[PDB]
């Protein structure tokens, strides 16, 4: 039954502007 | 740790960006997390050679490794941005400081002063001076030197000599600066009597040796092969406090020499400064671009550099000969079009090599000359008064 078959870049690097 | 910081600080003081970069890569290759002081040192090293993008990249990497910025990092950032006239970056960093809550010392105020001075914003410079006096703290010699330079640049003789007589009353042994741009401003209006009356006291200079040597050589008494050696040793001795002081010393000397009729002497001073290490961005020679950078120079320093750049062009072909009048955020705007640096360079080129050096249709702070206009091109007469 139901038991069958076992059931960070890009940051701190932005454009300064 | 100590060795890395010492080497990096020495390179930053001496303007050795390449050595600091090599040390940074070598020490990062050994799984060593850099400290804030070493990062500040490499950032200020990059700013000496006007490599703003590398300094900004290092500053951005500073936060990535967890190294928070310090007061020295901000001081280096403002000084580097002020040397180049990038006042937009100056106010951006000022806003960063104001939102970070760190108090502003004399360094921030005077860095802003010369940032607006190099950018030509005299009115904002004096406004920031009056704001500096409004709040607190006592200006040092650097602040009054910067205001004397900005007064001399903006055709203000009277305030210049007022500040001169006010500052020399403190018994402070007035430096090479004051004398240099005083000769410059007196040569602006052909004040030969004032120039001579300053030189009479200048020549003796019983106290110091540097003033005596420079005062002797400006008049032409040290132009001989044996008599230029004293100037060369004094220049070598002066090349120990750092490129930050060297650039200012050469700027003042070049302005004085150009504005006193000593064009050949100014050219030779610029030539000996180039081999020293000061103004490393001055000249670029390759098959593509033949460039001269003047955004960190004064009006006098620009004219001497342009004079020797034009002469070298006529000797010889690059696809383009360009003049970097304004470098920074101002390029992508019409503000750099009106800037004193840009208009001065354009007028100099217009009256010297006719209508050949045109503007750029894409950049607001560059003077352009295609190879075709180079094909149809001693141009500037360098003489001693």
């Amino acid at each position: 039954g139901t038991g069958f078959n076992k059931g960070d870049i890009l940051f701190y690097h932005r454009e300064f502007c | 740790m100590e060795t890395y910081e010492g080497i990096i600080f020495a390179c930053g003081k001496g303007g050795l960006h390449e050595d600091a970069r090599k040390i940074l890569q070598y020490m990062t290759a050994k799984d060593v997390v850099p400290s804030s002081k070493a990062y500040t040192g490499v950032i200020e090293a990059f700013g000496q050679a006007a490599l703003y993008e590398e300094a900004l990249v290092a500053f951005n990497t500073m936060h990535e490794v967890g190294s928070n910025p310090s007061i020295e990092t901000f001081h280096s950032l403002l000084y580097s941005f002020a040397r180049g006239g990038l006042f937009k970056e100056s106010e951006v960093i000022l806003s960063r400081l104001v939102n970070s809550g760190i108090p502003r010392n004399r360094d921030t105020f005077n860095a802003t002063i010369e940032a607006y001075k190099q950018g030509g914003k005299f009115e904002e410079a004096v406004k920031t001076y009056v704001d500096m006096e409004k709040s607190r703290c006592d200006p040092d010699e650097r602040t009054l030197e910067a205001v004397l330079s900005v007064y001399s640049c903006a055709r203000l003789v009277d305030e210049c000599r007022e500040q001169f007589e006010e500052m020399k009353a403190s018994d402070i042994l007035p430096s090479i600066m004051c004398y240099c741009m005083m000769l410059s401003v007196y040569g602006k209006t052909e004040s030969w009597d004032d120039v001579n009356e300053l030189l009479e006291e200048m020549l003796s200079n019983r106290v110091s040796n540097i003033h005596q040597v420079i005062g002797q050589m400006i008049k032409g008494n040290y132009d001989d092969d044996s008599n230029w050696q004293i100037v060369e040793y004094v220049l070598d001795k002066l090349n120990s406090e750092g490129c930050g002081l060297g650039i200012r010393f050469y700027n003042a000397l070049l302005d004085a020499l150009w504005w006193l009729g000593q064009k050949e002497r100014a050219a030779r001073v610029l030539n000996e400064a180039t081999k020293r290490g000061i103004f490393p961005e001055l000249f670029r020679k390759n098959k593509l671009v033949w460039s001269v950078d003047v955004h960190r120079m004064s009006e006098g320093g620009m004219y001497t550099a342009l004079s020797v750049w034009l002469n070298d062009l006529s000797d010889i072909l690059p696809q383009l000969a360009v003049v970097v009048s304004v470098r920074g955020q101002l390029e992508k705007s019409s503000a750099a079009r009106e800037s004193p640096i840009t208009r001065a360079a354009f007028s100099f080129l217009q009256d010297h090599v006719s209508s050949s050096f045109s503007f750029t249709g894409w950049n607001g702070g560059r003077i352009m000359c295609q190879r075709s206009q180079l094909k149809q091109l001693n141009i500037v007469a360098l003489t001693n008064s």
